[PDB]
């Protein structure tokens, strides 16, 4: 079979590809590139009312996820947007207009989840792209499962997109894995080809 | 979704690029 | 190490939970 | 021996696994899972008065490590709970009730240390569970010393465990690996089985 | 060839390595070690004024990156310091005396640049020590390039370094990749042997 | 560069380390 050089070379190409963002792809919705969430439509924040920071003893704020973490790459456990049931919206400026090609939806590893489940997981969604203005109805590019027995990351890519570019994107939650309460969104990523 | 959007009415500071990319 | 508890008597923030978990 | 495939495949595992907190058990301590630390008992933070913030010139106040890093993931060095001499303590709210079965303590490697040593480290330590009040005398649960020249990142399993569970524990530092001034804590995690 | 147990070896050590900074070299310019930038002589940041925060929808302040990111290890996109044209200096205060021995300097991978080029990254630089008082004309230790099409790490070893020992060093950009409108800088770090 | 510092002069907190090292 392999020898001892091949082998090193495979794993160098390995930890190159695990360390440029895991999966390679340039991703047009972090934060820090430019991107930014504008809007969650009337998704309610789940606020448990339970992080109090707190000075010398006096209670200053109770802390929760801004909807912005799902545009950040910390995913430990915890680092999730919360909303109120299964279904919710984040509409995301992206830091360039683009052809969508496709996504990228992760969330905390079952491994690190108590029971090894992650009900709290989106299930379905559905990705928008709107051509200026958010308020319009918006034109669907994209529907979705993501598997709660697949890998934690997980890359959809669309169906014969067209060659019609977007800067706003809406990531809509549709089913979650089952957790009564609340679903727990990690990191968004949107890949695609920018303009020329 | 209506014309709703609760992250604007928030506690939450909110970002966003008036210009263009940031330096990258 | 008898009642003492100098994070609480500090310039530093404390955080906990007082509810049950956060969402994750 | 072995294939090119079975080669990814083991290297796909091994990366897998590394994704995972390093070592792919929950952690019922980590802070952002909501877990904290709510007391220090005595333990005085060792603060130099060094990192000086400073604004147009101005000098704002000094920065110092909070114990609270011992329950965050930054490990990069300095990161790291400093405390006067070489004995000292940190009582946690674990996230959830557990049955304890492991704790994990790691430190930054040598490799990063200046003259590949790392006298700061904690050495020999011990675990206590406090059945609801953390003024009681607690139990103990497991009595361990963290190696010096061992991996950066090690577990140490309880023996016999009992079925007993807690929801708060004490990280207790007995002595250090020599520094005469201070010893450092970079991380602690606490693994189990969720009650049920 | 090899057995599926040395290949397990292999990628235990590729991975020992992965987490040690990568490289496996402390970095005496790190920030969190008690490195710090202390001068940026008349490098002017290049403002966008593009990152507005707001609150409530009122605008507070514009973001734009500390010439300190230099010495922190986040490198995702955007994670970089900005100055105006291809040329610009940063004086770092190391976090200890030392001999120089080597530098690094990574940029954000080309697989996660928009096109999978990165223009803005530096190209030719050097490295100036200081025997105490940055003020001085420095002391030349090293030139180089940096190359974009090499790895998005790399590490430069000086020639026939002195024995002599510094605490303030100055990373000296010369020339960029092409970028009409500023230099990004991600990461830079010092690496030598303590004193004794 | 002359005498130039403008990190010294602006609007960015500036981090710098009066004693030795921090503890690490
Ligand atoms: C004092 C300035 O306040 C800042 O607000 C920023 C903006 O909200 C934060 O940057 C954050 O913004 C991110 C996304 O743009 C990244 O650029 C950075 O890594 C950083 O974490 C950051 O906490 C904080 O210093
Ligand atoms: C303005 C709000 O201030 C916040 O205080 C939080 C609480 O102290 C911090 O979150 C921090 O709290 C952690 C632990 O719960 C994590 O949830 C987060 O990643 C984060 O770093 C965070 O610096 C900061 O914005
Ligand atoms: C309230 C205190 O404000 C702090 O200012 C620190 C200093 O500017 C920051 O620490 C930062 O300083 C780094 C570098 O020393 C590291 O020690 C830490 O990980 C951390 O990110 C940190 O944002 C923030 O809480
Ligand atoms: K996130
Ligand atoms: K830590
Ligand atoms: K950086």
């Amino acid at each position: 079979g392999v020898t001892e050089e091949q082998v090193h070379h495979i794993v160098k190409q390995a930890l190159q590809r695990y360390s440029e963002d895991r999966i390679g792809l340039a991703d047009y919705a972090l934060e820090s590139g430019g991107a930014s969430v504008i809007s969650t439509r009337c998704s309610e924040t789940y606020e448990t009312k339970t992080a109090l920071l707190s000075l010398f003893g006096i209670p200053l704020w109770y802390h929760s996820q801004s909807p912005r973490v799902i545009l950040q790459p910390d995913v430990h456990p915890g680092n999730c947007w919360a909303f109120q049931g299964p279904q919710g919206f984040a509409v995301v400026r992206l830091s360039a207009r683009i052809r969508p090609t496709a996504v990228t939806l992760e969330h905390v590893p079952k491994a690190l989840s108590p029971n090894s489940t992650i009900s709290s997981a989106p299930k379905d969604f559905a990705i928008f792209g709107f051509d200026e203005d958010l308020q319009q109805e918006g034109t669907l590019l994209g529907k979705f499962t993501y598997d709660q027995d697949g890998e934690p990351i997980q890359t959809f890519h669309f169906q014969a997109p067209t060659m019609a570019t977007y800067q706003v994107v809406e990531l809509r939650i549709l089913t979650n894995w089952g957790h009564p309460e609340y679903t727990c969104i990690y990191r968004f990523r949107v890949h695609g080809e920018p303009a020329h | 979704c209506t014309q709703a959007n609760n992250f604007a009415r928030s506690f939450y500071p909110m970002l966003r690029y008036t210009n263009g990319p940031p330096p990258t």
